[PDB]
């Protein structure tokens, strides 16, 4: 067989990418 | 779910292109791009 | 109750896509986002305008210089796209929303606005980009 | 192409010499003592490397990306 699993591309964040604070610039 | 990913010929950049719609790339423009390689199985001898 | 308050809200991921496509002053102006301030501590701001600000800043591969006009009751000023946080409206955050709102005098928006709001998302996800907003795009 | 990894005719090894008679073909080593130099002795061997053209270095030119 050749399948993918979870299907669902739009918000798969996985928490993030360090989300940047407003005041610590 | 898959949208078709298309690759720009100049920009090498990944394009979704769903049906009914016009090649373009979306960062160039430009009106030639290639299908990505396949997910299924590719297995070779090396015979 | 802060479960159906996370369906209107727009995880920085997702609006990559939106923030080239039109009609975006109609489609944001309702929802609630997740906004940053600074440690840990967060606030429930309303998305009243479509603002830009003079700093063009890269949002990982994609780069964005516009502004949005948020405001947590009273408290308003400008925002940048970068600082909004993915995490769901919790809890605490959730009643001291409430208590901003009741403080400030405006309305709690009903929850069936809410649930007439939430589709607009899926329905603008779901548009064919037929027309000529693939040009604009590029430009 | 790219250097063959074998030798047709006989079996040696030849596709880890290629960058190596270069490099004493850029010493200055005449082409016949570089392949003195690298072991080849059977002219069958010999020619993998006086004949090879290493078009992969143009092909190399063009850019998928960047
Ligand atoms: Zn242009
Ligand atoms: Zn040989």
């Amino acid at each position: 067989g050749s399948r993918r699993p979870g299907g669902m591309t739009s918000t798969y964040g996985r928490y993030g990418s360090q989300t940047p604070m407003y005041g610590s610039g | 779910q898959q949208p078709m990913i298309y690759i720009c010929g100049e920009c090498h950049t990944e394009n979704e292109i769903k049906s009914r719609d016009p090649i373009r790339c979306r960062e160039c423009g430009y009106r030639i791009m290639y299908k990505k390689r396949t997910k299924r199985l590719v297995v070779f001898d090396a015979r | 109750l802060p479960e159906e308050l996370n369906r209107v809200r727009l995880s920085r991921h997702k609006l990559e896509r939106w923030c080239h496509m039109p009609f975006f002053a109609k489609t944001v102006t309702g929802c609630f986002v997740r906004i940053g301030i600074g440690k840990p501590v967060y606030r429930v701001a309303e998305i009243t305008g479509v603002v830009e600000t003079a700093k063009v800043y890269q949002l990982g591969g994609t780069r964005t210089n516009k502004g949005l006009q948020l405001r947590h009751g009273n408290d308003q000023r400008v925002f940048r796209l970068e600082f909004v946080s993915n995490q769901e409206f919790t809890e605490s955050e959730f009643m001291k929303w409430k208590e901003a709102m009741f403080s400030a005098g405006m309305q709690l928006p009903t929850l069936d606005e809410i649930n007439k709001k939430e589709l607009s998302i899926k329905e603008a996800l779901n548009y064919k980009f037929n027309d000529q907003d693939i040009e604009e795009i590029v430009k | 192409m790219i250097i063959p990894v074998r030798c047709f005719t006989c079996g040696k090894i030849v596709g880890n010499k290629w960058e190596a008679y270069l490099g004493l073909l850029q010493a200055e080593y005449t082409e016949g003592d570089a392949l003195d130099a690298l072991g080849l002795k059977r002219y069958c061997c010999r020619r993998m490397l006086l004949a090879h053209v290493d078009l992969i270095e143009k092909l190399l030119n063009y850019a998928p990306l960047e």
